[PDB]
């Protein structure tokens, strides 16, 4: 099939700002009429896609001047010549010349914002969730900004991944920060056998991880 | 009155059969291609189908001898049979007009619908365990509660705090699903001078299953 790639994957903007977004196909988008079926469509969250701009450059009814598509063969963009509001969202750029058609994995226009260390919260396990025999450790790590972060659970100075529950908040609307929750789930075997639990981040706002601990021996 | 409503998603087991239809109004359905496309819960789109105006059909080459696309232009609607479902196919099916009839030098898709969710999976409703996340009391301005939901299944799961009066500070992280089943937790800053003073208690909705547990979060040691 023909592939579709778009760069970047997330792009920061502020309010205002010009935005570029480029698609490239694995193959010409051509179709053998001599026509780009290259489109570009915007989703925003809990709405279905739109249409923005179609073959290539041609503005969908409605949709504001401020869009431009350009492109040929294999090369395209999206340009956004003054980021509003209501811009952000993700945007995927399609082919239609081609069976099947397919779209490529979109590109997501956030809002930039300084860079947030993350608040980091542990908690251990529920006596509640002991008595079922279960032991998850939590952390929460909260408005932090940049989105990209690396968390590590290590059970006695030892890493463990298996077992680890990640999930990731959107972008909140409010401070435009980012928030994780983390959580390692053993048997209730195997978490009274070690002592120390530790969440550790490694995120561009400091040199070293920020560490949050939960020592069993100092409860 | 240009829309497209699109009915019939739901659960269904691996192997299984489900019929979406999708209700056009506002147009003459007739002169229009058709098309399926689907988005995956990692939000990726794929297109599945497309019915011309005159009926030429074209499928993706994973869903071909599976699905079988449908018109009926008496009534304006569109149809997708789907059989013999497997795990991939779990997304949200939209419906969309392609400006496109017989012949035409363009096409692309101008209208799309809402969206119907289709979940295959072996899971059977499962009610939440919910458990109250606090500190270890012998450990700031502000202080950081939780509640898991741990272990359910389907979606979704409402979470709130003191029956709403509790609005800010609050972070819901989106379910991940783990060995079929789902869990999501949710987190809640308050002044280190309010709690635990005052008392804070997560509120867990699962109608799936009629589940509905106030969890009270309590100081206590580890
Ligand atoms: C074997 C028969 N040959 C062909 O089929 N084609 C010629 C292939 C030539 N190469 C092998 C060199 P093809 O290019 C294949 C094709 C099909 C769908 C799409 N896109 C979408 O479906 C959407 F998702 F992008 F919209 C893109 C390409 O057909 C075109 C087409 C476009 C849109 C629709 N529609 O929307 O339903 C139907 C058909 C067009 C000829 O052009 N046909 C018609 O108008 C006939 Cl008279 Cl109906």
């Amino acid at each position: 099939d023909v592939l579709m790639t778009q760069t970047p994957l997330s792009l920061p903007v502020s309010l205002g700002d010009q935005a570029s977004i480029s698609c490239r196909s694995s193959q010409t988008i051509v179709h053998s009429n001599g026509d780009t079926y290259l489109d570009w469509f915007l989703q925003k969250p809990g709405q279905s896609p739109k249409l923005l701009i179609y073959k290539v450059s041609n503005r969908f009814s409605g949709v504001p001047d401020r869009f431009s598509g350009s492109g040929s063969g294999t090369d395209f963009t999206l340009k956004i010549s003054r980021v509003e509001a209501e811009d952000l969202g993700v945007y995927y750029c399609f082919q239609g010349s081609h069976v099947p058609p397919t779209f490529g994995g979109g590109t997501k226009l956030e809002i930039k914002r300084a860079d947030a260390a993350p608040t980091v919260s542990i908690f251990p396990p529920s006596s509640e969730q002991l008595t079922s025999g279960g032991a998850s450790v939590v952390c929460f790590l909260n408005n932090f900004y940049p989105k990209d972060i690396n968390v590590k659970w290590k059970i006695d100075g030892s890493e463990r991944q298996n077992g680890v529950l990640n999930s990731w908040t959107d972008q909140d609307s409010k401070d435009s920060t980012y928030s994780m929750s983390s959580t390692l789930t053993l048997t209730k075997d195997e978490y009274e056998r070690h002592n120390s639990y530790t969440c550790e981040a490694t995120h561009k706002t400091s040199t070293s991880p920020i560490v949050k601990s939960f020592n069993r021996n100092e409860c | 009155e240009v829309k497209l409503v699109e009915s019939g998603g739901g659960l269904v087991k691996p192997g299984g059969s489900l019929k979406l239809s999708c209700a056009a109004s506002g147009f003459t359905f007739s002169n229009y291609a058709m098309s399926w496309v689907r988005q995956t819960p990692e939000k990726r789109l794929e297109w599945v189908v497309s019915i011309s105006s005159g009926g030429s059909i074209y499928y993706l080459d994973s869903v071909k001898g599976r699905f079988t696309v449908s018109r009926d232009n008496a009534r304006n609607i569109l149809y997708l049979q789907m059989t013999s479902l497997r795990s991939e196919d779990t997304a949200m099916y939209f419906c969309a007009r392609v400006s496109h009839y017989d012949g035409s030098r363009d096409w692309y898709f101008d209208v799309w619908g809402a969206g119907t969710s289709v979940t295959v999976s072996s899971a059977k409703t499962t009610p939440p365990s919910v458990y109250p996340l606090a500190p270890g009391s012998a450990a700031n301005s502000m202080v950081t509660l939780g509640c898991l939901v741990k272990g359910y299944f389907p979606e979704p799961v409402t979470v709130t705090w003191n029956s709403g009066s509790l609005s800010s500070g609050v972070h819901t992280f989106p379910a991940v699903l783990q060995s079929d089943l789902y869990t999501l937790s949710s987190s809640v800053t308050v002044p280190s001078s309010t709690w635990p003073s005052e008392t804070v208690t997560c509120n867990v909705a699962h109608p799936a299953s009629s589940t509905k547990v106030d969890k009270k979060i309590v100081p206590r040691d580890c």
